[PDB]
């Protein structure tokens, strides 16, 4: 099923499995004629992908036709000036004349600093791109922006120059680590928060699952990934069809393709100062999150989306804040300060001159406009500040109505007898808390309630099925939701015995350490077997499959 | 391996060179146990497979940045630039990561001037040991007689204040000790009976290496000094 | 008697006397308005042709805008890998953004280097060419070829990269040097020996005529 | 100046300055780029025998010292122009050797020219 995608005006965009080493090659030497093709990947993917491409090209090409390979040092000190003129003067050494067409294989750093010595050497020649990481599969391939690093900051040299073809082998995730993986993921979110909140939301579920087996150590690398070889396909083609429909739309970044970086106005910031260390997406991440609370500061996006943003990038075990050990540990504690930073977002290009422009999400899927909005730099220096200066002053005669966040006490509740009761609930000011998360993705796999969201997830539609549940085969992982473990264990205790006898609350390593001993105590004081798995009185704890409590005393 | 890095660390030892090669979980076993030992995460390329320019060294950098307290990267000179491009490469990692100071060399003796320039933590040799533990490596003398003839040790000035000093011996010693560990500085006499605002010239002049004080200006000298 | 000629579909080229330090300055804050435009030039041109500019620039230019000034040495040397960078550095340390508008004034050495620089600065910025030389009038600063050197070879590097004005101000030709006169009589010789023997024809009576003045 | 190598300018201590301020003497250039590695050491011998109170060794030694090179010098005692002479006459660290009784005359046939 070798799918197609249009960008400007063209099906240059070819998406399938185990292209590189057949189709790829005889569709340059038929489409994209030359006496000489360049490729050029890193030294990480070299031996492992070059040598079977050129036994491949050589085979098919014909006798006054030749390949040149070369590779580059792999991360971001690639895309500089150096390393430009190292290739160009390599490609003149061999006399590459206009007629040479440039294959990139690689992630972003390959794609971006090939793709710009493509787009000047000898004022421009065709060149294709072969994308290796998701990253590049879903972002970095599409939309003919190169550049390189500079001192100052990130791309502030570069072209834009369209590749004739853009490659697409999926089965180039099987080699890809876990850690650039998690990286791609980033404007992976990024793309469906600013455009697609049905795609945001498969990301959410399909997130437990992807990391999962990513992370596993199974017979082979495809095997690895074969449980969620549909999920990659929906990802990679949906992710690669936005941005080629908002390129033609917008090729040299006018005013759509703005939208392109979120997360980047303030990331590009902080990767100025983290590079390389710390990689592209895990700064993107980051910048995601605080564009997004600085969006909620200026009244343009509701708090609750803030959060669902904020918890789809953990959950995919990214960063969510410059302060992750994970990023002192890679930095040697590398500080970034506001100063520093805004000296950075000086020179984004989105700014129109002094004024500087983000991307403001207006809700998950939508942005406040359909491009980026200026922003003053006070609102954008408290975000990034770990400190406020409040000025004292209050409007004369000043009167408001002010909602905070909905009580989790009453809230947490509200769930339960909700999803236990026979009707239909909407909850209004309803707080969405990781014990309100996990409680109602236990209780749909429960088959105890049917879930549903209106007014952009203010208001949850609860339809009971009247205490009538389903015992789960599968464990129910909470977290370290302890609120969420007190009110399942009871509940889950209601099920009645359908594929097995008991049902299993698992969660963190935190949980696994809290106690739940007197419950527990109760529990089978009034005729409800439970056995604890691994440690006395906490988690995780088998919980018999009862019609509910023998009731009476307790 | 992970035996003697132990017995290292057991001894409290100062310092510790573990190699990036080394498997990650010796990596991670050693950096658990270091205690107030230093790491020195240290990388070889005798097979000169790395460059300087290129940047082929930063994964190295990378590695070695989070594991170890001190950086020693070191590679082969083929040309006298090849030191040119270490140096700078170094000059732009300590304004990167100010916190982690690295030792850089080249191997062989086109090399030589990075052992000269590297500054901090220069391994060196000695005549009286058997071998030199690289090829080319220079004695600290001879790379501080070496910084001399360029200037990063600037000559200075050192003095004998007082008087009668005509059969002193301080000029004798301390020059002789600095010709010995090669050391571009001079000492010389002062006589005077006070401590006069033409002595202060000497002692504030940024020619000033330190000085040698004695009768009678033992007690008349220190309203001069600043501590 | 201002001149205008048509170029890629817009009459972008105008030649005149005398518009570098009147014209120039008022066409372009009126047709590229921007908050940031920076003349770059080289230091035989520098001293005499830009603080003039500067004064009356900033006399028409409105509160917030600005206008920045560099010199680069002289001669092919600069049409180089380090000069570019030199540049583009400097221009980042002023926060020059996406609206600049670079002013390359000088010869074809300036309108290949400047214009190669507006060519990939910030994945390209708006220029004007404003040529001093024969070379430049005739041939360089039209058509929107920029390129550096390397030591390869000659324009190995480059970008197509159209300016959005070309100021031909012939004025430029009385303090030029007789040797880069001659040296831009080359390209007038080649235009002529490809496409037109009555301006060949002309080119020969003129020879003598034209040296001695 | 130490890097310059061709034509560079040099001061003496026995002047009274100094042309340019901070110039390096020939000896003080000689013996840096010795310290680098521009200027590599040689082996210098003495053939023949009986030479245990030969002076060459002090001599040589000491102008190799006081021109700031790092050549150094040394006896070898042999009767004969042996096959063992030439590994040392042939090898790249050789830089020169004086010859006496009894090799002035049966040295030639090793020698090129
Ligand atoms: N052009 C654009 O519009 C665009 C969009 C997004 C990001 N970017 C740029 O992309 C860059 C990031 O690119 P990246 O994230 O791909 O990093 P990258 O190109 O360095 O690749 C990540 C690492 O994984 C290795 N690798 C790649 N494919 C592999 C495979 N199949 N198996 C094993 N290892 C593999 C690489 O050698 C490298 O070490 C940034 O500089 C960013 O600015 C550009
Ligand atoms: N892009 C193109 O289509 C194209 C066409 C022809 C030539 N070129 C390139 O242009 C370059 C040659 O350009 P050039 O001949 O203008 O050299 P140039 O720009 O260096 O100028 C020649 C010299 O005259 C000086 N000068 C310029 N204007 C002056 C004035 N009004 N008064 C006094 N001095 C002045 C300059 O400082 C310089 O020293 C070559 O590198 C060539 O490759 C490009
Ligand atoms: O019953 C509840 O909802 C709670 C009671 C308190 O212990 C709180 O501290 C806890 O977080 C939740
Ligand atoms: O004459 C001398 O060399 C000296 C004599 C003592 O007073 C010492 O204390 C002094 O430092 C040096
Ligand atoms: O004993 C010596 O050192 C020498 C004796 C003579 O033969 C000299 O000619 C020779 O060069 C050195
Ligand atoms: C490190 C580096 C050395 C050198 O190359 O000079 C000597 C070696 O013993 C040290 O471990
Ligand atoms: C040339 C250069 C000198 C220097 O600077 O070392 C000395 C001067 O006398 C020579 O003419
Ligand atoms: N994700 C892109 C945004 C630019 C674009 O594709 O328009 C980047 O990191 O550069
Ligand atoms: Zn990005
Ligand atoms: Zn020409």
């Amino acid at each position: 099923e070798p799918t197609r995608i249009a960008i400007l005006g063209k099906e240059d965009i070819i998406v399938d499995h185990g292209i590189w080493l057949n189709f790829v090659a005889h569709d340059l030497l038929q489409t994209l004629p030359s006496s000489t093709y360049v490729l050029i990947t890193d030294t990480n993917l070299y031996t492992t992908y070059v040598p079977p491409f050129q036994a491949v090209f050589e085979a098919a090409a014909p006798r006054d036709v030749r390949l040149l390979t070369y590779a580059i040092p792999p991360g971001e000190y690639s895309k500089s000036r150096e390393t430009k003129a190292e290739i160009e003067d390599w490609m003149l050494s061999h006399a590459c004349t206009r007629d040479t067409v440039i294959i990139a294989l690689g992630g972003g750093v390959i794609g971006d600093m090939i793709g710009y010595v493509a787009a000047t050497f000898m004022r421009g020649v065709r060149f294709v791109q072969v994308p290796t990481t998701l990253l590049a599969m879903v972002d970095s391939s599409i939309g003919g922006k190169t550049a390189i690093d500079t001192p100052m900051g990130k791309n502030l040299i570069g072209a834009f120059w369209q590749p004739r073809r853009i490659y697409i082998d999926l089965a180039f995730l099987e080699t890809l680590p876990v850690r650039e993986f998690i990286n791609g993921m980033a404007e992976v979110i990024k793309t469906a928060a600013i455009w697609n909140e049905t795609e945001f939301t498969a990301l959410e579920e399909n997130a437990a699952a992807i990391l999962e087996a990513v992370r596993s150590k199974a017979s082979s690398p495809a095997a690895r990934l074969a449980p969620i070889r549909h999920i990659l396909k929906r990802i990679v083609l949906g992710s690669a069809r936005v941005k080629a429909e908002v390129v033609s739309a917008d090729e040299r970044e006018g005013g759509l393709r703005n939208l392109l970086n979120f997360g980047h106005s303030i990331g590009h910031a902080y990767e100025a100062i983290l590079a390389p260390q710390v990689l592209h997406g895990e700064c993107v991440a980051i910048g995601m999150v605080k564009e997004a609370e600085l969006a909620r500061y200026l009244g343009v996006l509701r708090p609750s989306a803030v959060a669902r943003l904020t918890k789809l990038i953990a959950s995919y075990d990214l960063p969510t804040s410059v302060h992750d050990k994970r990023i002192a540990k890679l930095s040697a504690g590398k500080e970034c300060p506001v100063d520093v930073l805004l000296q950075k977002m000086a020179v984004d290009k989105k700014n129109e001159g002094r004024k500087k422009k983000i991307v403001l999400l207006s809700a998950i899927g939508k942005t406040y406009e359909k491009k980026a909005t200026v922003v003053d730099d006070r609102a954008i220096r408290l975000v990034l500040s770990p400190s406020v200066r409040v000025t004292p002053g209050v409007p004369k005669g000043l009167s408001v109505t002010v909602t905070p966040p909905g009580s989790k006490s009453i809230s947490n509740r509200a769930l339960v007898l909700a999803a236990l009761g026979e009707g239909t609930t909407r909850i209004h000011g309803l707080l969405h808390s990781d014990d309100v998360q996990y409680m109602l993705a236990a209780i749909e796999q429960l088959h105890g309630a049917d879930f549903s969201w209106e007014d952009a997830g203010e208001i949850l539609v609860v339809t009971g099925k009247g205490g009538k549940l389903q015992a789960s085969k599968e464990p129910l992982y909470l977290g370290n939701a302890g609120t969420a473990s007190r009110f399942l264990t009871s509940v889950v205790a209601l099920c009645a015995p359908s594929a097995v006898s008991s049902t299993v609350l698992t969660g963190n390593a935190r949980m696994k350490v809290r106690p739940i001993g007197a419950l527990v105590d109760a529990l089978r004081a009034n005729g409800v077997g439970v056995k604890y798995l691994e440690k006395e009185k906490s988690l995780p704890v088998e919980v018999d499959a009862a019609g509910g409590f023998a009731g009476g005393v307790i | 391996a992970l035996r003697l890095y132990q017995t290292g660390l057991r001894s409290g030892v100062e310092y510790l060179d573990l190699e990036m090669t080394m498997p990650d979980h010796i990596l991670q076993a050693v950096t658990d146990a270091k205690g107030f030992t230093s790491i020195i995460a240290s990388h070889h390329d005798p097979q000169c497979k790395l460059s300087w320019k290129s940047g082929s060294w930063i994964p190295f950098y990378n590695k070695a940045l989070q594991y170890g307290d001190v950086i020693k990267l070191v590679g082969v000179a083929r040309e006298m630039a090849d030191n040119f491009a270490l140096t700078n490469f170094k000059a732009k990692m300590l304004a990167a990561h100010d916190n982690k100071p690295m030792i850089a060399l080249n191997m062989g003796t086109a090399g030589k001037l990075s052992r000269v320039l590297n500054g901090f933590l220069t391994p060196v040799s000695h005549p009286a040991l058997p071998s030199k533990a690289a090829p080319g490596q220079l004695s600290a003398t001879e790379i501080r007689q070496a910084l001399s003839l360029i200037g990063e040790i600037e000559p200075k000035s050192f003095y004998l204040f007082g008087k009668p000093i005509s059969a002193s011996r301080s000029p004798a010693l301390h020059n002789t000790l600095f010709y010995k560990t090669g050391l571009p500085h001079h000492y010389s006499r002062f006589e005077t009976d006070e401590a006069s605002k033409a002595l202060e010239s000497l002692i504030r002049s940024p020619d000033f290496g330190g000085a040698s004080v004695t009768i009678p200006l033992k007690l008349d000298i220190m309203p001069l000094l600043d501590s």
